[PDB]
């Protein structure tokens, strides 16, 4: 009956194992013009990217207002205890409760129109992350699911959360909007509908807490704002176009005046756009 | 018990005649604040549905989209449930690929539908962890949600009586009673339910 749910029960192959062409490269290999839109947009991002900037900070005991200027997009990846409970690993850093996360003053650094991308896990964070969005002044507007395949080690995985009824095989990155933005008329700030709300990759090795790098591509494609903050990033996530702030960073190079200067005159805080991308991107 | 169903308006049927169920499932026509080619129920109509009568201990499966991601959570709480899982249906085309193009969401494109899983009371006789929380299936005919959910629910709660609200004729299943305004008349087999039905609705 082509029932992949039954197939999982019988074999341990998760249903998502049978989705084809989920990689960054192979998805549009047969679609030259879909591929070209992505290639040109990635080139526009690269051409306009600030060099990587990063700051070691204990975010629990940090005045977040020290991060300037305001940010167009914020990616927030607090280390949840569930990441370590569900894998068995002992955390090497402070784990954050949702009370801890909610106390962050994200509204003090968000631009008046801006977006947030909050990694929420698979359990109570789907509910408490929404409360956090409210507290910070965002409206939940999409839910990007990271779906994990087990092609390399088929089998079952016990979810440790005693309230779970199903085996949990995904994580949710909630997207929030602040301010007024209209996809049809604010095309100098957002390119809507370039990516889908799904990321599909293989389960990471044990001990690896990293999130899929595709989340950066979705954010960068979607919002033309150049001021991008990654809170709780690490040495391994440092990336051009981003300011990375986190406790486990081994060095710091952030200078608030230098960083702000990249976006002030004669520069813009927006990437701009080419005529070629405007002709290719989805519009309604 | 073979399939049973009642063609009815969910807002107005006295569902106390139906007894208790181990699983409730609903795929409601939420008012998602946009023009739709079908009629919807208001938020207040959804809030007031008499879900609490249908269960003392068991599970609720509530499909949600759009602003109903939040309204559905409110309804779960208003009806007495705690949310303990969230299933997503990943929609694939005929060749097992996600359709990535078009404008299928307001900000990002949409590759999935969500179903909230709620628990009430202290159910027993259920099987945790047999299925994953990701369904992969093509969109079939008029289907708004995938038929794979019935098998997941049966493996979770085998042999128990279950009720579906806003169900369609395609959705009638053994062990389920299906309620909805497009079903073909009234067809009840459980002797305890037929007795309460004609007590409550003597003229039929």
């Amino acid at each position: 009956h082509n029932d992949y749910c039954q197939h999982f029960v019988d074999t341990g192959h998760r249903p998502q194992n049978f989705i084809r062409d989920v990689g960054l490269a192979d998805r549009f290999e047969e679609y030259p013009k879909l591929r070209e839109l992505i290639r040109l947009k990635d080139e526009l991002i690269a051409k306009s990217n600030t060099p990587p900037m990063y700051l070691q900070a204990d975010i629990e005991a940090f005045d977040i207002r020290e991060l300037t200027p305001k940010f167009d997009v914020i990616l927030l990846e607090p280390p949840l205890e569930e990441y370590y409970r569900e894998t068995g690993i002992t955390a090497n850093e402070k784990c954050w409760t949702w009370d801890d996360i909610m106390k962050l003053e994200i509204d003090e650094i968000a631009a008046p129109r801006s977006f947030i991308f909050l990694w929420c896990g698979s359990g109570e964070g789907l509910d408490l992350g929404r409360v956090c969005l409210r507290k910070w002044g965002y409206r939940r507007c999409e839910d990007i699911c990271w779906i994990k395949t087990n092609k390399n080690n088929p089998g079952k995985t016990k979810t440790l959360d005693p309230k779970a009824v199903f085996q949990r095989t995904k994580e949710h990155c909630l997207m929030g909007i602040k301010g007024t933005v209209k996809p049809s008329t604010d095309g100098d700030f957002i390119h809507a509908n370039v990516d889908i709300d799904l990321i599909i990759t293989e389960e990471p090795e044990i001990g690896n807490i990293e999130k899929p790098v595709e989340i950066f591509h979705i954010i960068e494609h979607f919002c033309l704002g150049r001021r991008r903050l990654h809170l709780f990033g690490r040495d391994s996530t440092i990336r051009p176009g981003w300011l990375t702030v986190g406790p486990t960073l081994t060095n710091s190079n952030y200078n608030a005046e230098t960083y702000a200067s990249y976006f002030s005159a004669p520069n813009s805080y927006l990437t701009g756009c080419t005529e070629e991308i405007e002709r290719l991107r989805p519009k309604s | 018990f073979p399939p049973q169903w009642i063609c009815c308006d969910i807002r107005y049927l006295d569902v106390s005649i139906l007894g208790k169920f181990a699983v409730v499932m609903a795929d409601p026509p939420w008012d998602i604040h946009m023009e739709l080619p079908y009629g919807t129920l208001t938020d207040d109509e959804m809030r007031r549905l008499n879900i609490p009568v249908l269960q003392d201990d068991g599970f609720l499966f509530l499909w949600v989209t759009g602003r109903a991601m939040e309204l559905g959570r409110e309804c779960l709480n208003l009806w007495g449930y705690e949310r303990v899982d969230e299933i997503i249906w990943v929609k694939t085309n005929q060749l097992q690929r996600i359709i990535r193009t078009g404008r299928t969401g307001h900000w990002l494109n949409h590759g999935k539908e969500h179903c909230l899983v709620g628990v009430k009371g202290n159910p027993q006789g259920f099987n945790q962890g047999l299925d994953c929380d990701v369904i992969v299936a093509e969109v079939r005919s008029t289907s708004h949600k995938p038929d794979e959910i019935y098998g997941m629910i049966e493996r979770l709660s085998p042999g128990t009586r279950k009720i579906e609200l806003f169900g369609r004729p395609h959705n009638v299943q053994p062990n389920w009673i299906t309620l909805g305004n497009q079903l073909d008349g009234i067809h009840l087999l459980d002797p305890d339910v037929v007795a309460r039905f004609k007590q409550r609705y003597p003229d039929g």
